[PDB]
């Protein structure tokens, strides 16, 4: 700022104050606070030319740790800084972007600060899955420009269907898991401790390793002879766990054909269907709102960026969505696909960004029958 | 660290009190992830077909029972419903 | 007299080569100036005084449960050998492989996929790099040469030797779907303005779904490939298969109902109240198509009947048909006999009149 | 040259993208579990403090790492 | 780690026109970008062009899955 | 080479005049490039950063102690005595 | 389940209340008795029949949750957006076509002839009759202001097994509702049939929904620009009362009462001046179409989420408040976290955030919220570990 001149033209104020110029006034200036960042050198980091080290060379940037925290009055963002460019009672020392209170694990979920993780409760090659197919999201965060993601865009029906999605659970498509969604290959090898390389290794046979018994139920096959690699061809099954990039984890309970999924008048179906009772406690709200830029995105063939703290305005968003053709509220006219009869009411569609955790049914399931090793 | 006793076993959640006598490990027994299914009555649960292949039911073959039970006794471990093993009154063998 | 379908319209999918970015691309990666052997069909069809179970069945019936053909790969015929590129596994392939639709009229087809990478670059394998090893020498090509296989590392290999064709339905498998739904609509019902915002959280109609029954309807579906000379022909073979099919299975349930008074093990009927006759219908592996077109052509037989549903509840794999009439055992069957008829005609009717507007 | 250094070494060691990142990322507070007494009011730690923003990431874990 | 050879939600084959399409979109944004022209113009900006327009002509129908896996699905081959 | 001591189970340790941090300028694939890393038999989107050995990957995670030479006043008491 | 690919445990969502379980990923342990005796005593003294009334409450413990209770809601609704709430003969067969119990006759009914929800849900419960008189979930003082209530819903009453009037809802057909039809079910026919009765309902609902389908959309928790515009002026409001207590303490008119200090007194005052005027209601209600919000509908039902939700969504957050206090200074000696002076008077240092979950918090709202979290887990785990 300038506090050193907004001082001195003070003192001088004053002192024509107690003369007769009675434009004192005309000495007082405005005070003026602002950051010598600029919207050029924004695009040449972009560009590259521009890194961090350089930023820190000249004035305008540096490092504070949490001691010299205490020292420093910092504007939560730079429209902070401008409301209060000319106002003398506060001001700042520094002033941050407030996408840096986050971690990639968090920047990775969009309109994040629409929701609150608060109410999202979570407390109390070997083993890796590869996964064939995956996509950029439609609305992507900054965090996708540094990690690949993973995960489909997946159109997802808000509604009741049949009562197979209450308790976070979902309906998906079997013509979606067949197609290859969510499809990988599990590997598993013995490692330390032959057969012939492709052999379905079944339960309760003899695989000589370098370790002979194989007791997992599910059948295997022999990748390679460190040596004597499984792997098992996992598709998405029911009991499998997918979540959106906003939490809300649900456990895959019904697949459905795809002349029983629902559709839209235009032919859309989903491949999964959430139901709505997931939303008013957990407060998703970015998962709808990801959903309606979706629709746009996907109409208009872009991918734009949605992390958290940019300015959001829900209204434009709908706005764009009806300028795009559709409804103004982003629902369509849907069919049972069962009876071929239209719901009543207009039902929200749209994609949204799932991947499905690593912790698979078939893994933790177990039984056994009266007999067996003992103590 | 290494003292084995036979008083260390008794006591704590992992001593023999505990651990073995008031609770235990058991056989028949099935574990699995749970799932909604709005055609199940609100007492029954619907149950996976392999595991209703590992775990049994043991039957008494009688008079009345004979019918019944054949069909079973035929199927094996070919065809569900069948069986896996049978208890010989005569020769006290499965 | 009185066409049930009364207007069809067919449309197939074109690439528009005016726009130059994707003329420049398909005439460099594939030598490509003009419309692919196969091309997706769009048809859009109209039906008059028809209910609407009849026409979502066959709607049903064209997107799976109508058999189809795909290309599979024998067990042991993907080889694995040194060169075999580790990226390419055969659950990848397979599923590639599998999904890519076909048009084939032999099944005694069989194909092999020999590609090697020597150049330091990754090299992308297309379907045309598929050969035909054995069957008759193929006139036409049974699927579009574009599609990308997979690619290899350099220096590594694929080689797959027994691809054939195999049959089957979409419901079992989805790689044998054969129809894309694209519009279904009741043009016997008004519609609200939905861009008012205040019909905008409704579904359009003036009628409500629970006390509408539609009688004219306008479907569109989407054929994924047809051989682009003949395109008509594909369609008329389409949409008279679906009618044998929805046929066959009535007539396998009309069997079922005159085989009564003979132990039967899906009929069980047996009088209640000793007016009222209850006759419940268990058949393996009916769907919704047939349990819910059951139950419309009894209602409309029987609009006194004391009630008629079905339910086909997804972990059971089969289809249960239950009807409750004020009458004798042998006059029900009568009346049901009756209404499975009428559905024979009906879909008899569509299959002809399929021959007058196709062509 | 001594090997035998290497066998407790690597004992003490032992004791997709997104999981890689959060991992090397992470702040184990092992030392201060240490100090739990057996979760005796150990849990008022995992509290957002003044101190976190701009430093340690302020939103919640998700079940991403331990229970 | 390719674009699909179906569209995963209506079996639409997409995957006909999907090396066509990635070359086509790599030259409409080169093209579009043709301003700057560095080696390799910023992702989030070049994400932001259009291609609805470019899409319809390859002849794929205005449904949202269809073009939703067609633009948004990883190519193994370009991150290697 | 790391992928040797991962795919034939040996330990990556280094000679003593020690498990050598995978990405270090101390182990072979310093300076190496996503070309190479590929040849050699690593991803090259990897950043390295963990220890190999038993024929597993181990990572060490970062650890958060108390400041050195700072006057830590505790006021808390004992809670056996208070003494 | 003869399926080769299903591989888990299903059970009906009604059934989740015994056990205290959700699927999201929770697993149960089952073991079939295989002696005469054990199976005996399993099918004649532990079957669940037996726990529908709780042993802690002696009040029920199973009944319609989630989509259950919305579509009992929908279908004895009096009136739809389309008009009067009815259904043809078909749609009404097609109801009980999956309840697993012996059809109601529909000989007299003409295949034109319209029948209520009411009438339907009545053909129902003529099996196990019973009487029933209260005021459904749906009726709530909190919304009659700002919204029209039909008078064939506000009061519900079963005579004899046929529901007269109102709304089927959570205070008659929720889980845990002492005094709901399945209560009475259960005391005057037995804890089977209440079961049984619960199938049957929850099988009419979702069949009911099938048609008549359910959704919650973005556009559901939009305020109208008027709305907006009320919010704001409210919130102004509470910020000018703040600002006034901060001038009283600025020119120490501040007189704590006997017994607290100054600074007590003062966040006290400051606590109570900060809270919404229960008038932030209106502008919600003004926006929303209570015929077809699907958010609403959920929260006003009880099927889920409550009116503070509400709130939170749509109009605005408010104050944060931990221990039942204001977020307290920690980041420094004077300051509550590094945005802010040392001692800084303005509410939004403390904990306040005038921002709404739909708008967006800033940075520092943010925090504030997720402070508030943590410390609610933390209360949790805590509680359970001691327990
Ligand atoms: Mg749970
Ligand atoms: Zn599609």
């Amino acid at each position: 700022n300038n506090i050193e001149k907004y001082n001195q033209a003070c003192y001088k104020a004053a002192e024509a104050r107690k003369k007769g110029d009675k434009d004192w006034e005309k000495h007082k200036i405005p005070f003026i606070q602002n950051t010598r960042f600029t919207s050029q050198m924004a695009k040449d980091i972009l560009a590259g030319t521009l890194t961090l080290e350089d930023l820190v060379a000249q004035g305008i940037c540096e490092f504070i740790t949490p001691e010299e925290a205490e020292n420093c009055l910092v504007a939560f963002s730079i429209i902070e800084l401008r409301k209060h460019k000319h106002d003398v009672t506060r001001r700042f020392t520094h002033v941050d972007v407030p996408q840096a209170i986050l971690g990639l694990a968090a920047l990775v979920s969009p309109y994040a600060n629409c929701t609150q993780p608060a109410r999202v409760t979570y407390e109390t090659d070997m083993n890796r899955f590869f996964q064939f197919y995956n996509e950029m999201p439609l609305v992507k965060t900054i965090a996708h420009n540094y990690v690949i993601p993973n995960g489909l865009n997946t159109i997802v029906a808000y509604m009741i269907y049949g009562g197979y999605n209450q308790e976070d659970s979902v309906i998906v498509s079997q013509s979606f898991i067949d197609r290859g969604g969510f499809a990988g290959t599990f590997y598993r090898e013995e490692k330390v401790e032959f057969v012939p390389v492709g052999t379905v290794v079944k339960k309760g046979d003899i695989i000589i390793g370098k370790s002979v018994m194989y007791g997992f139920d599910e059948p295997a096959v022999v990748d390679a002879v460190g040596l004597m690699r499984l792997r098992y061809e996992r598709n998405l099954n029911i009991g499998d766990k997918m979540s959106s990039r906003s939490g809300n984890k649900g456990i895959a309970a019904l697949a459905l054909p795809t002349s029983d999924m629902p559709f839209t008048e235009d032919g859309l179906q989903p491949d999964l269907i959430v139901n709505p009772h997931s939303h008013p406690s957990r407060m998703t709200n970015g998962q709808m709102i990801e959903t309606t830029v979706g629709l746009a995105n996907a109409l208009q063939g872009v991918v734009t960026d949605g992390t958290a703290f940019l300015p959001i305005n829900v209204q434009l968003l709908s706005e764009r969505l009806a300028q795009e053709g559709l409804r103004f509220n982003g629902c369509q006219k849907m069919f049972n696909g069962q009876t071929g009869e239209y719901f009543d009411a207009a039902i929200f569609i749209g994609p949204t960004y799932h991947q499905r955790l690593q912790k698979f049914v078939l893994d933790d399931r177990y039984a056994v029958a009266s007999y067996g090793p003992t103590d | 660290r290494p003292a084995p006793s036979i008083m260390r076993r008794l006591p704590r959640k992992e001593g023999r009190i505990r651990k073995s006598l008031l609770g235990s490990q058991v056989w028949s027994i099935s574990r699995s992830t749970i799932c909604g299914n709005s055609d199940l009555h609100l007492d029954e649960v619907g149950y996976p077909i392999s595991f209703a292949r590992t775990l049994q039911v043991a039957e008494t073959v009688q008079h009345y029972n004979i019918n019944r039970l054949m069909p079973y006794f035929l199927n094996g471990k070919r065809q569900y419903p069948g069986c896996s093993r049978v208890y010989k009154q005569i020769t006290q063998s499965v | 007299m009185e066409k049930i379908f009364q207007n069809v319209e067919i449309k197939p999918f074109l690439i528009d080569f005016s726009n130059p970015f994707i003329k420049n691309a398909a005439k460099r990666l594939f030598q490509l100036e003009e419309q692919l052997p196969l091309v997706p069909v769009n048809v859009v069809m109209d039906f008059k005084g028809i209910s609407r179970a009849a026409v979502h069945g066959l709607s049903r019936v064209l997107q799976d449960e109508i058999p189809n053909y795909m290309l599979d790969i024998k067990p042991g015929g993907y080889k694995i050998e040194d060169s075999t590129d580790l990226f390419m596994t055969e659950q990848f392939i397979r599923n590639r492989i599998n999904f890519i639709p076909i048009y084939a009229k032999n099944e005694t087809l069989v194909f092999a996929l020999r590609s090697l990478n020597n150049s330091c670059e990754v090299k992308t394998i297309y379907s045309r790099d598929l050969i035909q090893v054995a069957g008759p020498k193929l006139k036409y090509p049974i699927f579009n040469p574009t599609f990308e296989i997979g690619f290899l590392q350099p220096g590594k290999s694929l080689i797959i030797e027994d691809i054939y064709i195999k049959k089957g339905i979409g419901r079992k498998h989805a790689a044998f779907n054969l129809a894309v739904k694209t519009h279904f609509s009741h043009l016997d019902i008004e519609q609200y303005p939905t861009d008012k915002k205040e019909y905008m959280a409704l579904s359009g109609y003036k009628q409500s779904s629970m006390t509408s029954d539609p009688r004219h309807h306008r479907l569109g579906l989407c054929f994924p490939a047809v051989p682009l000379p003949h395109i008509n022909q594909a369609v008329r073979t389409y949409l008279k298969n679906a009618c044998r099919i929805i046929i066959g299975r009535i007539q396998s349930i009309q069997k079922i109902y005159e085989n009564f008074e003979e132990p039967q093990p899906e009929l069980v009927l047996f009088s209640l109240d000793e007016e009222k006759t209850k006759a419940i219908i268990t058949i393996k592996d009916e769907t919704h198509t047939i349990g819910n077109l059951l139950k419309t052509c009894i209602y409309e037989m029987i609009p006194d009947i004391s009630f008629v549903g079905y339910q086909c509840v997804p972990h059971k794999q089969e289809m249960v048909l239950t009807i409750i009439h004020k009458a004798s055992q042998e006059d029900l069957i009568t009346l049901l006999e009756k209404s499975i008829q009428n559905i024979i005609q009906t879909f008899q009717i569509l299959e002809k009149n399929v021959d007058e507007l196709i062509a | 040259t001594a090997s035998d250094l290497n066998r407790s070494m690597e004992q003490s060691i032992i004791s997709n993208l997104l999981n890689t990142i959060s991992a090397l990322r992470t702040v184990n507070t092992h030392n201060t579990t240490n100090a739990s007494k057996q979760t005796e009011r150990a849990d008022m730690m995992r509290r957002v403090h003044a101190s976190y923003p701009g430093y340690i990431c302020v939103a919640q874990s998700a079940d991403t790492g331990e229970k | 780690m390719l674009i699909p050879v179906v569209c995963f939600t209506c079996g639409f084959p997409i995957g006909t026109y999907a090396a066509i399409f990635d070359k086509a979109r790599t030259e409409y944004i080169k093209t579009k970008m043709d301003g700057t022209l560095p080696q390799n113009i910023p992702l989030d900006a070049s994400l932001q062009i259009e291609l609805k327009d470019l899409i319809t002509a390859l002849g794929i129908p205005m449904r949202v899955c269809c073009r939703t896996h067609l633009i948004t699905t990883l190519d193994y081959r370009k991150y290697y | 080479l790391p992928n040797k001591a991962r795919l034939c189970g040996l330990s990556y340790s280094g000679p003593v005049n020690f498990p050598i941090m995978r990405g270090s300028n101390r182990c072979h694939t310093h300076h190496l490039s996503k070309t190479a890393k590929k040849e050699i038999g690593e991803d090259p989107n990897e950043p390295g950063g963990y220890f190999i050995a038993r024929g597993g990957e181990w990572v060490v995670d970062l650890l958060e102690n108390i400041r050195f030479n700072t006057l830590h006043i505790h006021y808390h008491t004992m809670q056996q005595g208070n003494n | 389940l003869e399926n080769p690919k299903i591989s888990t445990f299903q059970m009906n969502v009604s059934a989740c209340a015994w056990y205290n379980a959700d699927f999201d990923g929770d697993q149960m342990n089952l073991w079939v008795p295989w002696s005469v005796m054990s199976r005996v005593e399993a099918e004649l003294l532990c079957s669940v029949r037996n726990w529908f009334i709780s042993t802690k409450s002696s009040g029920p413990v199973n009944g319609q949750v989630q989509d259950s209770t919305v579509g009992s809601f929908l279908l004895t609704r009096t009136n739809t957006p389309m008009g009067k709430n009815v259904m043809n003969k078909l749609h009404a067969m097609g109801l009980f076509q999956t309840t697993q119990t012996d059809p109601p006759c529909f000989a007299n009914y003409s295949p034109t002839d319209l029948l209520d929800g009411k009438s339907v849900v009545s053909m129902l419960l003529k099996q196990t009759p019973i009487n029933y008189q209260r005021a459904p979930t749906w009726y709530s003082e909190v919304y009659a202001p700002y919204m029209h209530y039909n008078k064939q819903d506000i009061s519900t009453q079963i005579r004899n097994g046929e529901l007269i009037e109102g709304v089927l809802d959570k205070k008659a057909v929720g889980a845990g509702s002492s005094g709901g039809i399945y209560h009475l079910i259960s005391r005057r026919y037995g804890p089977q049939q209440a079961l049984k009765m619960i199938f049957a309902t929850q099988q009419l609902a979702l069949n009911y929904v099938r048609n008549a389908g359910f959704t919650v959309s973005t556009a559901d928790m939009l305020l109208t620009p008027e709305a907006h515009q009320e919010v704001q002026e409210i919130i102004n409001k509470l910020l000018l009362e703040s600002e006034e207590i901060n001038n009283r303490l600025l020119h120490g008119d501040i007189m704590p009462p006997i017994g607290l200090t100054t600074h007590d007194f003062y966040e006290k005052l400051q606590l109570n001046a900060l809270k919404f005027p229960d008038r932030i209601l209106k502008p919600i209600m003004n926006s929303i179409n209570p015929e077809t919000n699907g958010l609403f509908q959920m929260v006003a039902t009880g099927a889920k989420g409550s009116n503070p939700n509400m709130i939170h969504i749509m109009a605005g957050i408010g104050q944060i408040e931990i221990n039942t206090q204001r977020i307290q200074p920690q980041f420094s000696f004077g300051r509550t976290l590094v945005y802010y002076p040392r001692f800084a008077l303005e509410a939004q240092a403390y904990g306040f955030i005038c921002n709404s979950y739909i708008a967006g918090l800033t940075s520092p709202e943010f925090i504030f919220g997720e402070m508030n979290g943590r410390f609610d887990l933390i209360n949790k785990a805590l509680s359970t570990s001691s327990t």
